[PDB]
């Protein structure tokens, strides 16, 4: 009978986000410019492993959170420059103060697809308390960077209208993932003022 | 140290916060860089440090990959992020962030 | 063979209103400003008990009058400044002059759910003859105040056009129960005409 | 194999209508203005008897005549000064000059609904050849008027396009009932020409 | 007697046509209306009659509830009802209504 | 193997008609004009019987030529003064010239309805080489009047513009037959030229 | 003899071409008419002559219900028709009709 | 497994027409001008037999070519002066050049009905190296003249603006067959240009 | 043969191609035409000639139907069609039908 | 009592119409307010009075919470509510709310 | 565990297309202009046998790719001067550097229909590493022409905007064959871009 | 050989890269054209060469279907194709296909 936090329900329409994450994936065919309606999203709380599966502009993105108290509740997608691709993820709110790992399959649909070429585990460069497990699937990804709880991104960008966003300011809470498979720097970054978004449409 | 504030013209020592072996230093690759503009690049034994910071930038690798700037100037000031991959079979991982920021006194 | 009057029998449309409570509501996350279509209600009058269930601005409200002779025909709802939503209920007519206990429950929905967070009693500030039963299970309220058959309020405000409204002109028949959750006053007023209403949507 | 006059067969619409009956009700609640399409209509020819039950206006009237050879077709509502109900019934033609047995139930179904509150006989005031069982059920009624057969009474007002109207021209079939149940005077009439009618959907 | 026609300044008798005896009067109110504008009431015993015919109206009781007019005028023309209510319990009954009209040769 | 003439097939649309015959009835209740949409045919050729019957106007009007290789296509109703209604019927081509046996049976629906009250046979005045059987239920109809293959009526009126008409022009094979029911002269005439006539509705 | 011509200044028979017993005359009605104008009516034995032809027009009834016009007059040319109804139980049934046409030469 | 040309399969729509005969009927009824959607077509291909059945301007006409490799494709009526309807016949490409025997029935469905009026064997006058079986059942028809393979007919007139059309240039593939019912010469000639010509439709 | 031509003034033989023996030429009726326009019938023996070649044309019946032109014109060229009709039964019936075309040198 | 009125200059003692015990003091909060402006509070025994009636108000605990205010002014009419709010484990619950009236005559 | 390239999967729609194939057919029939909605394309990789079937113009093509990674995913259709038809196939890309065996089936659909009237194999021009069965079926093709991996065609014309395009740029994948039935040289080429070009539907 | 260049004024030898036998040629079509402008035909033993090259190009039938222009020209630049077709029964089927480009240097 003694008081405790507990996750929300499930609800058609979110208006309450928090930015939970922001995953950048380079690719050697051409994309162009965003496309509305091009991504998709499937989202699923089981246990307390939170599931958002993505599919847009060649690819699928399957990312897993495990043991965590939070719940996908949105998605955007975005191209840049080079033939980038910014996916945003917004979820419930943080409830407890604990780095969860990650589970992050990225899997080719249109160009260069093939079997499983790369799996292993990126650890979590900033503090070192957790772990996201990467498998690419095929031969178009160069270079992928996860940031989780992105503190200096700005979620705002073409913020919808009827929503609340949040977002850290804890410099402890930041996590980085990144791997590059292209002998120059990881230049996966890109700007995100310098690219146009579109919301997942749920499905 | 995230903040570090030093009286201008002495010196500044940035540490990236990791230690790498020299053994491994094959297998590394070491950035340290100031808002998206490099300062300096170790590739695989291969150093490299920009006009901007060719005079007045020694690399201690022992030191935890420390940086120590000589004659700190007013323009100096923003936040340094240090970045440290280890060339894992057929790929380069990120094993280290770390992001440190100086100010001038003047 | 001796007349007695009797509740009146149930209908999709009520055109005939009395002003039966006003219920307020702070909570800790932001309201902004009152939506066409965000509230949604639900009646039932079994045995004597009339019961409403409002749902909307991420907040549950049920609300029981206990052994009465009234039904709910109506709600309205309004968001004013810090965060506070107010809760116009409109019943049938009064037909006996004695106050009924009352038994409110919150949950919260989209913001800070939890467990039953508080469960009391709450007496009847003015004349002490009856009770509100209240229970609070999330830690998103930070003050409740329920004023029922109010005389000083204005429900007309936007009185509907094709409706009548009636309002208690006594001081004997009013009501008053409040509980704040933080140290300062209860401060949980919020003036009527500063306020924009928006009748909840029967389903 | 002698000829007789029969009642015409059944119609989905009646363009013959025949001024059979004026019921004038007053009421203690508020009835602001006459509305298009509030009130509602159900008829019924059994035996020799023939029903019209009318729905509108917070009021319910079930009225009968006994033994006759008419048929209700059509009837009209319109509101006055002072929470006046005017209805204006409409039968087939009328074959026999016989005064007939009346039946008329008031029932509250918005405003002081109750047990039946008032049951008795009303003589017919000019010739006493008929009568009037009248029975209020609730606390909704101040006064009853019915003349039926009304030579006065012009049923012309908004007179329906397409219709053809008829009415009585004899003192000898006019046929007057009426209770007031608050001690001033009778006080329901109400002039026809300052009513606006609207006239009731068969359904 | 619905029509009634009478010279001028003679005696007018507008008859009800209904009896009520003494002993339920009581119980009984009596109107007598012109056109809707009240002429005369006799409610529980109390009698009243309007200023326009106070002075030349003379109510008769026992002969059928009519009503005398001295100096009929030429502005009396019109048609006059009569109406009797019996005091049911809890409610006023219309038990007796009568139309007789008046016309004046002049 | 000997050629003959033979009756049309059916069909649903007929483009050749034939002034068949004019009915003119006179009713003692009011019909104001003629109405767009206020007639409905129904035809059956059974045997050598061709039976047409017409529903308007408060009247239903039962016909049937005997042992005819003719068929009704089509039927026209028109109001007159004095309360007239003239019909005008239309068939296929006369393939024998010979007098049919007429049947009419006229019933009143909307005023004056009643049993049988007038059943009789009338010869046909001009040649006397057939009858035409009249049966009249109700007490509405004054007088009626049927010409059968009429020369001096001129069918073309507002003849419709899709069909093509045809015309009888021998005097030997008129045909004329009346009933008055009232004292003064027959007087069933009505000028075609001052009605004006619309298409019933097959149904 | 649906067309019958006559020279002017002479005698119409017009012959209505049916007879009716003088025995049923009381249950008859017979019209001559001109093109909707009346010109003779004979109800129940009772005879009657429009103005334009009261002068000049003799009705023989035994002659197949004849009219003889003496003075034919140019004005007199059109369409004539005998109607004779008799009286069935309770209604005049048409029991003959027939047409005439005189024409004048001039 | 010797190549030999066979005919083509069917289709909805045939964009590729040979001006396969030219049909002239005269009727002794009334028509006047051509109507859109007045013809309708009915097209059949069973064994080496291609039929052709159309209905419109009161006439059917069943048309069968025996042990030929073409097949109907289209259909287009006209109305000429003198009550003349000119039926225009497409079918596919001609393959073999030998003369086929036609069959041709004419049934009146609108106007003199009847029996089988006439039924023989009409000789191809040009060369005499077939003949057209010739049945009328009804009393209308005139004239017929029938021409297969025309050369001096333009078969162009409004020719449809998506299709491709074909006609004989050889004198050696005309055919001509005809039988006039009435004392005067044939003239069931009628100019293409002077008439209107209408596609019948598949059905 | 279906094209002739001849020199001007010259005597144009055109044949119908067919043969009606003179016992069947009681049930046959034989026309010869120009582009719509009449050049001779035979109708049942009655022989009928426009006037346009009323006074050049001799009609040969046993010389396969052939028609004899003296004196050609220049307005002559054209083409003309020989139809010959068989009375059958109720019916004329079109038993021949011929086209020949005659050119005219100058 | 709802309404109390007071000739100027005198005494008015509004009465919040609720006893609390000394004892319980320490877990009850007490507010006097005017119309949405407060007038007096004693939260938690720590008092507080508003400056427009710092000098002229006098909160007798003992005498039902009551309030005396000394040289009644003409602004100070208006209508005058007590509340008592007792501390619930973890909450403040309000256990009595009074409504009181001050009319002054000038 | 050897990662290899795989065929991407189906999809409803492609955006990357490489350009597989130039197929042109001369015809001895007429075909005028480009048609929108003309061309109706069926595809099935089945084995690793990749087939389309092409309806359009009167002509069928079932082309079939044997033992192939690639896909078709689109075809396009122009019509040419003198009787040309341009057909452009678009597969997916082309992961192996092999020339693969061709099998093409041309069939008459509207004109000069019949059975097998060719059945050959082709050798491949350039190289001499493939071949092509080609069988046509009927009398209406005069030249057959097939340019695989086209370096100098330039496939882009009207380039759709949503898609990308692809073609190859080595000599050493180019692949000719062709078939001329006619006595003069093959003159089955046609310039692209003076051919206008429009997409088949999928279905 | 895909590419060729020869200085100006020299010999111009394309070779065809084909090998066709004497007794074959008569079954056999061969073709030298320069983006779509025909140079030489060898149409089953009749050879033809257009007016551009009439005077200098010889066909070398044995040499590989080759050809030998003499004094090459600077509007000779440009790609030749070769092209072999076999008279398969009943169709001509082409069995050989080969691109040489000609570069002039001047
Ligand atoms: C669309 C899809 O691929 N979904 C699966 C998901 O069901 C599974 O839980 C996860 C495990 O890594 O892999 C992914
Ligand atoms: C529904 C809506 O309008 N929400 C916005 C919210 O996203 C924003 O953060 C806030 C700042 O003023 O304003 C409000
Ligand atoms: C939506 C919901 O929770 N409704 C329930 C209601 O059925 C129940 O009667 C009441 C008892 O307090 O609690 C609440
Ligand atoms: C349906 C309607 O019009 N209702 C209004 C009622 O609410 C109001 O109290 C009254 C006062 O004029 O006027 C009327
Ligand atoms: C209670 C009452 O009024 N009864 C009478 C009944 O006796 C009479 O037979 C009938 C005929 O109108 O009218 C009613
Ligand atoms: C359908 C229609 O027009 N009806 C009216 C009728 O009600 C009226 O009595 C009459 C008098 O002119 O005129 C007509
Ligand atoms: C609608 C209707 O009344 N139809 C009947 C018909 O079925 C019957 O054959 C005829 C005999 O007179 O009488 C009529
Ligand atoms: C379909 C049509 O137009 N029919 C008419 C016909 O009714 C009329 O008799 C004729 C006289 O010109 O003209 C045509
Ligand atoms: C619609 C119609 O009459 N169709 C018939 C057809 O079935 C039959 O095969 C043909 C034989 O002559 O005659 C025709
Ligand atoms: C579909 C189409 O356009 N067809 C026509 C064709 O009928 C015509 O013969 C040809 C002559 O230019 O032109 C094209
Ligand atoms: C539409 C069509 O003809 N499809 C056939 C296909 O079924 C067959 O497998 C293939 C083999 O060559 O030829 C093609
Ligand atoms: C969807 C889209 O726009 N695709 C085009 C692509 O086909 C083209 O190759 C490229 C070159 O600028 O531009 C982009």
């Amino acid at each position: 009978a003694e008081y405790k936090n507990t996750i929300c329900p499930p609800r058609q329409d979110y208006r309450y986000w928090y930015f939970a994450a922001e995953l950048t994936i380079g690719v050697n065919y051409d994309i162009n410019s965003t496309i509305m309606g091009e991504c998709h999203m499937s989202e699923s709380y089981i246990d307390r492993n939170a599931n958002i599966v993505l599919t847009g502009y060649g690819l699928e993105i399957n990312m897993t959170i495990m043991d965590t108290d939070q719940r996908f509740v949105a998605a955007a997608e975005g191209v840049g420059k080079d033939n980038k691709l910014s996916v945003l993820l917004f979820t419930t709110q943080r409830l407890d103060k604990v780095h969860h790992n990650i589970s992050v399959t990225i899997t080719c649909m249109e160009m260069n697809c093939g079997t499983t070429k790369y799996d292993s585990d990126l650890p979590e460069s900033i503090h070192h308390k957790s772990s996201c497990d990467i498998t690419i699937n095929g031969s178009c990804v160069t270079c992928v960077n996860l940031e989780t709880d992105p503190t200096k991104i700005n979620p705002h960008y073409l913020h919808p209208k009827d929503k609340y966003l949040y977002r850290n300011s804890e410099y402890g809470m930041r996590g980085s993932y990144g791997v590059t498979f292209m002998d120059e720097l990881n230049q996966c970054f890109l700007d995100i003022k310098e690219v146009s978004y579109d919301i997942c449409y749920r499905e | 140290v995230i903040h570090v504030t030093k009286e201008v013209k002495e010196v500044a020592t940035l540490s990236c916060g990791h230690n790498v072996s020299v053994e491994e230093l094959a297998q590394t690759r070491i950035y340290w860089q100031k808002e998206k503009k490099m300062v300096l690049t170790m590739m695989s034994g291969d150093m490299n440090i920009w006009p901007e910071y060719k005079n007045r930038t020694i690399f201690d690798i022992t030191n935890n990959l420390s940086i120590v700037i000589l004659a700190l100037r007013p323009s100096d000031e923003g936040t340094y992020e240090c970045v440290v991959l280890k060339y894992e079979k057929d790929a380069f991982k990120r094993e280290h962030l770390a992001e440190v920021t100086l100010s001038v006194k003047a």
